């Protein structure tokens, strides 16, 4: 991955969403990820539970309707395809998830809490996921 | 000319290969005037023939690093690191062999002696010699050189002779073929034996085979730190040498099919009223080496011109400026691709090569024995392959950024003379535009040698010329023999005020610098380049 | 191709050129070309290319965890 | 396609502003010694000093330099 | 016409590639010898080569004709 | 014994000019550059057989006179071939880390041993798979230099202790 793939999530999320900061619940995201191409993850010919592996090492908190933000989105694409200081689960993550919030400071300290906590979306053990939902 | 979008399409094709652009900037610049031409033809010269050479450049060797690191190609890699280590330990290994009526008797002491440091620079030293004597030889060399350079070609022919056998008659002729620059000194013995029996017997032509000798020359290397970068590239360069063969056969393959068509379409077409040309394509010998003027590319306009005229003129025969577009075009570009891909390749293995003898003899032994500058290149492709109280307050901030204006001015101002009317009125005010200059010049170099005491060689010695020229020019100016030409000349000194700001701009400095490094990089291939260029 | 075209025209010392003569000395310029302007020129390119070192680099050892596609 | 590779290698040009003032100091530095020490070569349309390629101006002697650099 | 004891694609095989490959050096050194004159003129050793286009059409000929019959 | 015999093996069955040169070279190491404390002493006799154990004796008295004295065995190529005698020598692994270069010595000494390649290689080969703790000390580095001073410096902390 480089940003040239990274395009392809705002045309997919305008055209098959149109959430602006929402609006998704979760039907959107295998709405998106089970057609388009995968360098992102699923793709079409994947949606079976090599999917359903893949969506478990991606966890994220909630908002008003069971929805999520845009970029807490992207950053779930981008470290799962990349790897990008992601554990298997648990307060692991958390930890790891504090790693990848102290590097993104150091990298740029430009970024408000606000729109850091949104880039660290902080998913704790007990707030439940929109991926341990259909998981488990 | 630009009549139709054809011809228009041509001429364009034509400046941006860089063939004959200036004459078509002259002829508009005479038939319309030399004040717009220029923003046509330069930026059709910087946008279409060096900004398609940087995307080229770039696209190409994004296609390397890509390319290098195909499975395929980390297999036959790692093939070359294995065989590597297996040399160097085996070599090392090969030092264990320390052992201590004439088989015996002598050929212990040749052994022995002809192997010893001082035997290595006694030929190195020898061969210095021997290359100094051929090339000091010109056209009408005082006859006493020729007898003794004359007498000098036996001499060291002999002693290499001697030298030689003293490697295979005292040490073996079985255990002689075992390193290469021996069996190189062993062809160029050979070599210079056939030159000295064929100019006996055919004097005259004496293309003279060996000065090849100064090859030994880069022996000198490994007496140095630079040998690892070396020896890894000779090595790299060796094992994919049926690959290097086999590819500049189908660069000679395609060279004769376009000589053939080239012969086909021009053959004996090209007997004009002023004279049959010499880029002809009448026979194959000179169809093959106008085929080469036309990759490399240069004036492939004039063939291109004559090809033209040969099969009608501007008329039925312009259908034939696509020979010559087709092979300007994919041999400009396929020849950059071929001696660029083998240039990458072998060079990108010989620097992954010589960086894991140091990840080895530096990082593993003395550990078990008892990132860090990697460039661009190396990081994207193992990322990749993962997948004086007083004066010292000159310091103002105003002082070294209202030198720098003055500076500015000053390069502004050289710009402004009037190299022929030497007593015009601007020269008489760039005159004394020139008494301000260094005026500001020396009262800033005396402060700051105040605060700093005994990049700034440079200032002084601009500051030093201008003083001279104007002291010893407003003094007498005559009585001393034609020196006009002496203030004309050290007034070129004065050209050195722009490079002044490149230590005044931290930025400019680091540009530069990053030159200097690069120079300092490509140096122990630069000695290599005018050696071979030398012989 | 002015150079090679005195160089086929050549005779004997001191002598003038006669056309298209000695037409092998052009293997000289053949194998100069492979050597030269195409192999040294572009082993030129390819170390300037190969060893370029980042411009500046000197915030924590290059971003150490998040680099030029992580960072980017 | 064609508009990205645009955008992405004219960004980098936009970030060496230095490294293109270099060169214009090269040829500034170069001009100048032409213009004084070639600037008053008596103009002969026989040679290669003409009316169109001269060290006589600063432009002159800037297109000249242009001209060499180009290969011409 | 897919007749099988084909029985020339074991003629494909280790010696009549190395002289498909002799009799193309032949003819690309054939093609270096030619001349071209100007005008319908021929120097003789062009009129005596252009006396062996024949036999490498032959050999040509016959190569085409046992790889599509194998 | 007051000193460990000093016994040193690795590269191949001795007899054979490749292992033959290699202990000869750090033999003579061993005896010029400590030429003074240390005496070299030939052995053609099979020790696995303690005329046979005459030559213990022997042994026991040159290393009973505080110098040190290296064997020149001419039988013993495993650490397994002498597991049961009371001489605890001092063994050093003259090891080669790869086989590659082995063969290409091996190749690489005229031709007449080119006629025991397949075998020496099966000793070679076995060498490899005996226990390492069997060696005191291995020698593997390709240097001549490096090995003679890990040499001194194992020998030289011996010296120290007694
Ligand atoms: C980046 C790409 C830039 C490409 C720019 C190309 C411009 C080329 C202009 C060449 C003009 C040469 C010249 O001196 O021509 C003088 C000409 C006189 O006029 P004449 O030729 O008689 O035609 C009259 C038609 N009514 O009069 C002219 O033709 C004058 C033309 C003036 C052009 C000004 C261009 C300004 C910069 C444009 C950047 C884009
Ligand atoms: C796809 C892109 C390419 C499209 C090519 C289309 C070709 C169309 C051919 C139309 C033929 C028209 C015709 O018969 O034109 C005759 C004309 C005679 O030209 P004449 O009067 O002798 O001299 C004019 C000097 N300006 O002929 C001419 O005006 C000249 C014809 C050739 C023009 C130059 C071609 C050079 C190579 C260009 C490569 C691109
Ligand atoms: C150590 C090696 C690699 C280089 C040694 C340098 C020489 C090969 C160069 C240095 C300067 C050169 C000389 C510079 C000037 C001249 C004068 C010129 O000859 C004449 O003046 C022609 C009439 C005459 O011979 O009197 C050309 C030959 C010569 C000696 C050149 C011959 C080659 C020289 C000696
Ligand atoms: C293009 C400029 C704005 C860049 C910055 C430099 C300028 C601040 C100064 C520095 C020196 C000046 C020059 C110094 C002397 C002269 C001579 C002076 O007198 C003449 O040449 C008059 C001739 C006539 O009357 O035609 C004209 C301006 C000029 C070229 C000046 C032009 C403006 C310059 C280049
Ligand atoms: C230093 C490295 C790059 C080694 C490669 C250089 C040589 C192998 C090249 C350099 C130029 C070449 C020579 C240049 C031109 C000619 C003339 C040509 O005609 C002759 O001189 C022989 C017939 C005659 O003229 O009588 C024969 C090949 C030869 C010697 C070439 C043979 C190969 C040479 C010596
Ligand atoms: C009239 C003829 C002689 C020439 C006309 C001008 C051409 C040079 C122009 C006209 C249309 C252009 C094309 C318009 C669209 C495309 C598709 C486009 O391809 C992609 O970007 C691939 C799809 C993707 O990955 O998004 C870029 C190249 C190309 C062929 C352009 C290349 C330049 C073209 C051929
Ligand atoms: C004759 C040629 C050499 C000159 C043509 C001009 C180009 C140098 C410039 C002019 C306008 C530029 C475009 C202006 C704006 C954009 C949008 C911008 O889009 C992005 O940043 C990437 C896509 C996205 O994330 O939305 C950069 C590419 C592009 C098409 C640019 C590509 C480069 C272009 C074509
Ligand atoms: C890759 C680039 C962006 C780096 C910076 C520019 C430089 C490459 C320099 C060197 C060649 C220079 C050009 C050489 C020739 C000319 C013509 C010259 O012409 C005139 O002023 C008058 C008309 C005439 O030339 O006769 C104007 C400056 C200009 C465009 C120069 C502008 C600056 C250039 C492009
Ligand atoms: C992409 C790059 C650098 O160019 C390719 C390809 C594989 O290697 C090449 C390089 O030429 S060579 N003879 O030095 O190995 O060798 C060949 C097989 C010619 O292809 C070359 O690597
Ligand atoms: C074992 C050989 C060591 C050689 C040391 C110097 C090598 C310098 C580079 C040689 C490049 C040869 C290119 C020749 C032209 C195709
Ligand atoms: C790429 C290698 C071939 C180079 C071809 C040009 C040199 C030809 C040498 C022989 C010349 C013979 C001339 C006979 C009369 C025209
Ligand atoms: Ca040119």
């Amino acid at each position: 991955l480089g940003p040239h793939h990274l395009d392809e999530f705002v045309r997919v999320w305008a055209e098959y969403d149109r959430a602006a900061c929402g609006r998704i619940h979760y039907t959107e995201m295998y709405e998106m990820l089970t057609l388009m191409s995968p360098p992102l993850g699923l793709g079409k010919r994947c949606p079976s539970k090599v999917a359903y592996k893949r969506l478990v090492l991606m966890n994220m908190p909630v908002a008003e309707d069971m929805t999520v933000h845009f970029t807490s989105t992207l950053m779930a694409l981008i470290r799962t395809a990349l790897d990008i200081k992601i554990a298997k689960g648990g307060a692991d993550r958390q930890q790891l998830d504090s790693e990848l919030q102290k590097e993104t400071l150091a990298i740029w300290p430009h970024l408000s809490q606000k729109m850091l906590d949104l880039l660290v979306p902080m998913p704790k053990a007990s707030d439940l996921t929109v991926g341990k939902i259909y998981a488990a | 000319q630009f009549d139709n979008i054809l011809f228009a399409v041509l001429t364009v094709f034509q400046c941006i290969t860089m063939e004959g652009w200036t004459t078509v900037l002259y002829n508009t610049n005479d038939a319309l005037g030399a004040t717009w031409n220029w923003l046509y033809f330069i930026p059709l010269i910087i946008i279409g023939s060096f900004f398609v050479l940087n995307l080229v450049l770039g696209v190409l060797s994004g296609e390397f690093a890509k390319e290098r690191e195909r499975v395929e190609n980390r297999r036959a890699f790692m093939k070359l690191r294995r065989q590597q280590q297996i040399e160097r330990e085996l070599n090392g290994y090969r030092a264990w062999i320390d052992k201590a009526h004439k088989e015996r008797l002598l050929r212990i002491s040749i052994r022995h002696m002809v192997k010893s440091q001082v035997f290595y620079w006694i030929v190195l030293s020898l061969v210095a010699l021997n290359t100094a004597c051929v090339a000091i030889v010109h056209h009408n060399q005082p006859q006493w050189l020729t007898h003794l350079l004359y007498y000098a070609e036996f001499l060291f022919l002999g002693l290499f002779l001697l030298e030689m056998s003293l490697k295979m008659y005292g040490m073996g002729p079985r255990l002689y073929f075992h390193s290469s620059f021996n069996c190189f000194d062993f062809g160029v013995t050979v070599g210079s034996i056939f030159e000295v029996v064929w100019a006996i017997f055919r004097p005259g032509t004496s293309f003279g085979i060996s000065v090849l000798r100064a090859l030994r020359l880069l022996r000198i290397f490994k007496i140095t730190k630079y040998w690892a970068s070396l020896r890894n590239l000779v090595v790299s360069l060796m094992s994919s040498m049926k690959s290097i063969i086999s590819l500049l056969f189908l660069l000679f393959l395609f060279i004769v099919v376009f000589a053939l068509l080239g012969m086909q379409l021009f053959g004996g077409r090209f007997n004009f009223n002023d004279g049959t040309p010499s880029a002809n394509f009448d026979t194959f010998p000179a169809a093959i080496m106008t085929v080469f003027q036309i990759l490399t590319g240069e004036d492939w306009n004039e063939v291109m011109y004559n090809g033209i005229r040969s099969q009608g003129g501007v008329s039925s025969g312009m259908w034939s400026a696509i020979y010559f577009i087709v092979l300007t075009l994919f041999g400009n570009y396929t020849l950059l691709n071929v001696f660029l891909a083998i240039a990458v390749d072998n060079l990108a293995n010989a620097q992954e090569l010589t960086k894991d003898e140091q990840e080895e003899e530096e990082a593993f032994n003395q550990k078990h024995a008892l990132r860090h500058h990697m460039s661009v290149w190396e990081q994207r492709t193992s990322q990749l392959r993962k997948h004086r109280a007083c004066h010292y307050i000159v310091n103002l901030r105003y002082f070294e950024m209202c030198i720098l204006l003055v500076i500015a001015a000053s390069s502004i101002a050289l710009a402004a003379e009037d190299p022929v009317l030497t007593n015009s009125e601007r020269n008489k005010v760039l005159r004394y535009f020139d008494y301000v200059f260094t005026g500001v010049f020396t009262f800033e170099m005396v402060i700051k040698m105040i605060d700093q005491g005994l990049w700034n060689i440079l200032d002084f010695v601009v500051v030093v010329g201008a003083l001279v020229a104007f002291a010893l020019a407003n003094a007498l100016g005559t009585n001393k023999g034609r020196d006009i030409k002496t203030i004309k000349s050290l007034r070129v000194l004065r050209v050195l005020r722009p490079l002044k700001t490149i230590k005044r701009l931290p930025k400019l400095k680091a540009v530069f610098d990053c030159v200097v490094t690069s120079l300092k990089n490509v140096f122990n291939i630069l000695i290599v380049y005018k050696l071979f260029m030398f012989i | 191709p002015q150079v090679l075209q005195h160089s086929v025209d050549v005779t004997e010392e001191d002598r003038g050129p006669s056309r298209s003569n000695r037409m092998e000395m052009s293997i000289f310029y053949v194998v100069y070309f492979v050597v030269f302007p195409f192999f040294f020129v572009n082993i030129f390119v390819a170390l300037i290319i190969i060893t370029f070192q980042e411009q500046g680099d000197k915030m924590m050892e290059e971003c150490s965890l998040e680099k030029n596609e992580r960072a980017c | 396609t064609i508009r990205i590779l645009l955008w992405t290698f004219v960004q980098s040009f936009k970030a060496l502003p230095y490294v293109c003032l270099l060169i214009a100091m090269l040829f500034f530095i170069y001009a100048i010694i032409g213009m004084q020490v070639f600037g008053n070569i008596k103009l002969d349309e026989e040679s290669h000093i003409n009316r169109h390629n001269n060290f006589r101006s600063f432009f002159g002697s800037l297109m000249l330099l242009f001209r060499s650099a180009t290969g011409e | 016409n897919i007749v099988r004891k084909y029985a020339k694609k074991l003629i494909d095989w280790p010696p009549f590639e190395y002289m498909i490959l002799a009799t193309i050096i032949a003819n690309c050194i054939v093609l270096a010898l030619e001349q071209h004159l100007p005008e319908d003129d021929k120097t003789p050793m062009s009129r005596r080569l252009e006396k062996t286009e024949p036999y490498f059409i032959g050999i040509f000929c016959f190569e085409a004709g046992i790889k599509i019959v194998a | 014994p007051s000193m460990r015999p000093i016994i040193l093996v690795g590269p191949s069955l001795k007899g054979y000019e490749v292992t033959d040169m290699m202990q000869k070279a750090l033999f003579d190491f061993l005896k010029h550059r400590f030429d003074g404390r240390i005496s070299i002493t030939r052995v053609t006799a099979d020790i696995s057989l303690a005329e046979v154990q005459s030559e213990i004796e022997r042994i026991f008295e040159l290393a009973r006179t505080l110098q040190l004295v290296a064997l020149d065995a001419d039988t013993i190529n495993h650490p397994a071939q002498l597991s049961k005698t009371s001489l605890a020598p001092i063994i050093v692994y003259i090891k080669i880390t790869s086989p590659k270069v082995l063969q290409r010595l091996i190749k690489s000494r005229g031709k007449s041993q080119s006629k025991h390649l397949n075998v020496q290689i099966a000793a070679s080969e076995k060498l490899a798979q005996c226990p390492p703790e069997m060696f005191d000390i291995i020698l593997d580095e390709n240097q001549l230099e490096d090995a003679c001073e890990h040499l001194a410096e194992y020998l030289e902390a011996y010296w120290k202790a007694t």
